């Protein structure tokens, strides 16, 4: 591990800043569709609704 | 951590319906089966089917891919020494 | 044993047919000639169109992939040994 090492610290640090560009695709989503189909807060848990169900759906 | 992206991400969630999308189609290829696979796809060096869309699962393709580059090149350079054979050690080593 | 296993697995059966079969198209890709054609571009290196969908065929094609990645690596890691000729060395080099 002495001298790989790193390797797993950006992999770590990749994932890390992967799931904050994930709440950011979350809400840039979450603010568009609630132009005109719901409202600011409710719709981001209407698709926690979604994303939530164990099966395929639309 | 790529299945919970990709099962929390809104834009995998893709139509293959390749004629003229109307509506009720969208689902996403990553399976959790599928998930290893693209995690042992690109470790093997082989590549998948799968490839990601949706810039969140992006950046997980892309660490996970500079991951298993430097692993695999670490791999064959320590390799050229470590393939040569050792005798037999003697059944002694003192006067015990 | 790839062609053994996709005829054997239930799920390597599938309609390929994006729009709407509604009866009964299902096909199992994966020939003879198919099933070589994986073996020799994953040995190459190079990875087929086809890919294993069963799990019944995934650790067929997640095997290969590890047995072919360890061939090539001991090649090239040798192979930089037999390029550099160590050249002739006749036991005689000075008076001592
Ligand atoms: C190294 C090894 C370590 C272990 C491996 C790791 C663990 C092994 C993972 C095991 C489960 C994952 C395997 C694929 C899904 C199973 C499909 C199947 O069996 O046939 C099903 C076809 O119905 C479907 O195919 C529905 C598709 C479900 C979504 C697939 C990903 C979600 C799995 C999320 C997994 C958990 C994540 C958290 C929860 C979100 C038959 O349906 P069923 O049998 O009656 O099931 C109830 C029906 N229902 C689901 C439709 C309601
Ligand atoms: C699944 C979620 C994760 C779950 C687990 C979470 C864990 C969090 C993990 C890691 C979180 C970060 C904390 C650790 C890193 C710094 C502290 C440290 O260890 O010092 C290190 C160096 O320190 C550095 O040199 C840091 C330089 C930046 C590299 C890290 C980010 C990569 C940059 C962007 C690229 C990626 C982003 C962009 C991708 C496109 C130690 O080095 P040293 O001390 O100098 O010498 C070694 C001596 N010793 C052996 C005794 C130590
Ligand atoms: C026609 C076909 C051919 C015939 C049929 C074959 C039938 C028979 C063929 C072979 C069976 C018997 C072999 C004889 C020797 C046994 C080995 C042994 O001794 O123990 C070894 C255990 O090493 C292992 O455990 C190896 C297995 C690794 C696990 C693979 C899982 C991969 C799954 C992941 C896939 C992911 C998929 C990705 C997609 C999700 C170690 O011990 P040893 O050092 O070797 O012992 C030497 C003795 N000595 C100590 C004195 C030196
Ligand atoms: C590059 C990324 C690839 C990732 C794959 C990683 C796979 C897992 C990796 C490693 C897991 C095991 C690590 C121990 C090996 C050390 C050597 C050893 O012990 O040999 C000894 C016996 O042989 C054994 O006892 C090993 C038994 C398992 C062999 C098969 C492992 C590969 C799994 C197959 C799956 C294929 C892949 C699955 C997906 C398709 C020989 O005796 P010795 O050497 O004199 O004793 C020294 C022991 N010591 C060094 C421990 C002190
Ligand atoms: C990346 C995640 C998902 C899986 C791997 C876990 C990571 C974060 C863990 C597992 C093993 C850990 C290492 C184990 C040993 C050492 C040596 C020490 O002197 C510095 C820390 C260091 C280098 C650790 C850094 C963090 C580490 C690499
Ligand atoms: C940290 C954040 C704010 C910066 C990155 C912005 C991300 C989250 C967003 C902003 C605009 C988004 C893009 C908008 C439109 C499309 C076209 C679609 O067919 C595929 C997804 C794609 C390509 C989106 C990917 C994600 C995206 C790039």
């Amino acid at each position: 591990v002495q001298n790989i090492g790193g390797i797993f610290i950006v992999l770590a640090a990749g994932l890390v800043l992967s799931v904050f560009v994930a709440v950011g695709e979350f809400l840039y989503k979450s603010k568009k569709n609630a132009q005109l189909e719901k409202r600011s807060f409710c719709s981001a848990m209407v698709e926690e609704l979604r994303m939530s169900l164990k099966c395929q759906r639309r | 951590v790529l299945f919970v992206i990709a099962r929390f991400s809104p834009y995998e969630w893709y139509n293959p319906h390749p004629c003229n999308p109307d509506s009720d189609v969208v689902e996403n290829n990553f399976t959790l089966l599928n998930s290893f696979w693209f995690g042992v796809g690109a470790l093997m060096q082989q590549g998948s089917e799968l490839m990601p869309k949706a810039l969140s699962t992006r950046i997980v393709g892309g660490i996970w891919w500079f991951f298993t580059l430097i692993i695999i090149s670490s791999y064959t350079a320590n390799l050229a020494a470590f393939l040569t054979v050792e005798r037999m050690e003697s059944p002694i080593d003192s006067a015990d």
